C-alpha cells in the first residue's frame, strides 16, 4: 500500500519504500530524536540496537561499534 | 483520532499546530512518552504503556463504552 511508504518503517522486504524519499526535518534529519536510525533511512526504538536481529534491513543496529558504548 | 494528520474534523480543531510529534501509525493510541498500543488498551486496568499513560486517572475519570458492554 502507498500509504505505508516513507512512514519511517521497513515495509518492503528490502526496505525500498523508505530508501528514496525526502528528509523529515529542515536540519537534514531522517528520524525523530527519541529513536535510532539506520543508513537506509529506516528508524526504530532504541532498544533494538544489537539485540541480535537485523531489525532495519541494512542491519546498522547490529554494527557493534554502537553497543560498545551501551551496556 | 486526535493529533494524527488525518483531518477527521471539518473545522480543523482536530489537528492544532501545538501538536506533539506522532510516532504511531493511524488508528493507534500514542502514550505520552511516545509508545503505541491498540485502542482497547485504554483504561483497561492493565498498564499497557511504559509510563502507563493509558492508565492516567484523567483519561478514565469519565470513561464510557458502547451499549453492548457493561
Ligand atoms: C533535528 O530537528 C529535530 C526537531 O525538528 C530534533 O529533534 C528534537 O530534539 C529536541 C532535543 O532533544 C527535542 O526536545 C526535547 O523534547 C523532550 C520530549 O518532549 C517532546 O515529546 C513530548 C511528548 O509528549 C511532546 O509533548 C513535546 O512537545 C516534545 O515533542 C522534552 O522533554 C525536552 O524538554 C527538556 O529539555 C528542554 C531543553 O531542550 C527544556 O527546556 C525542558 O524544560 C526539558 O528539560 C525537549 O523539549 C524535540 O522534542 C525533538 N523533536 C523531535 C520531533 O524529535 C533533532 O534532534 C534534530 N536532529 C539533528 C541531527 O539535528
Ligand atoms: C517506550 O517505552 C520504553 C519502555 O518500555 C521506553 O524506555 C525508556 O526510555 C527512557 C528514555 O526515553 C529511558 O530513560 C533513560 O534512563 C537512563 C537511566 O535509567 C534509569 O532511569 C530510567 C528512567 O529514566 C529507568 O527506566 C531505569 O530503570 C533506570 O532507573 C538515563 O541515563 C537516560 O538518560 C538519557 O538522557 C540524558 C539527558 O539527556 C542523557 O544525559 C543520558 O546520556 C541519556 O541519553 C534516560 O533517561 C528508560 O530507561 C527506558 N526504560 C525502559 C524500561 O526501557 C522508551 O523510551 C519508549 N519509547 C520512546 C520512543 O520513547
Ligand atoms: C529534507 O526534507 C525536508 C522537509 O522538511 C527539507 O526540505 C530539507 O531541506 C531536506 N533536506 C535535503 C538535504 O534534501
Ligand atoms: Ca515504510
Ligand atoms: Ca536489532
Ligand atoms: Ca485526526
Ligand atoms: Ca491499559
Amino acid at each position: 500500500p502507498k500509504a505505508l511508504a516513507c512512514d519511517g518503517r521497513a515495509d518492503c522486504l528490502d526496505a525500498s519504500d523508505e530508501s528514496a524519499c525526502p528528509t523529515r526535518f529542515p536540519n537534514g534529519t531522517y528520524c525523530p530524536a527519541a529513536m535510532f536510525e539506520c543508513k537506509n533511512h529506516v528508524c526504530i526504538q532504541s532498544f533494538w540496537i544489537c539485540d541480535g536481529e537485523n531489525d532495519c534491513v541494512d542491519g546498522s543496529d547490529e554494527e557493534i561499534h554502537l553497543c560498545f558504548n551501551i551496556p | 483520532w486526535k493529533c494524527d494528520g488525518q483531518k477527521d474534523c471539518s473545522d480543523g480543531s482536530d489537528e492544532p499546530d501545538l501538536c506533539p510529534h506522532r510516532f504511531c501509525r493511524l488508528g493507534q493510541f500514542q502514550c505520552r512518552d511516545g509508545n503505541c498500543t491498540s485502542p482497547q488498551a485504554l483504561c483497561n486496568a492493565r498498564q499497557d504503556c511504559a509510563d502507563g499513560s493509558d492508565e492516567d486517572r484523567v483519561l478514565c475519570e469519565h470513561h464510557r463504552c458502547e451499549s453492548n458492554e457493561w
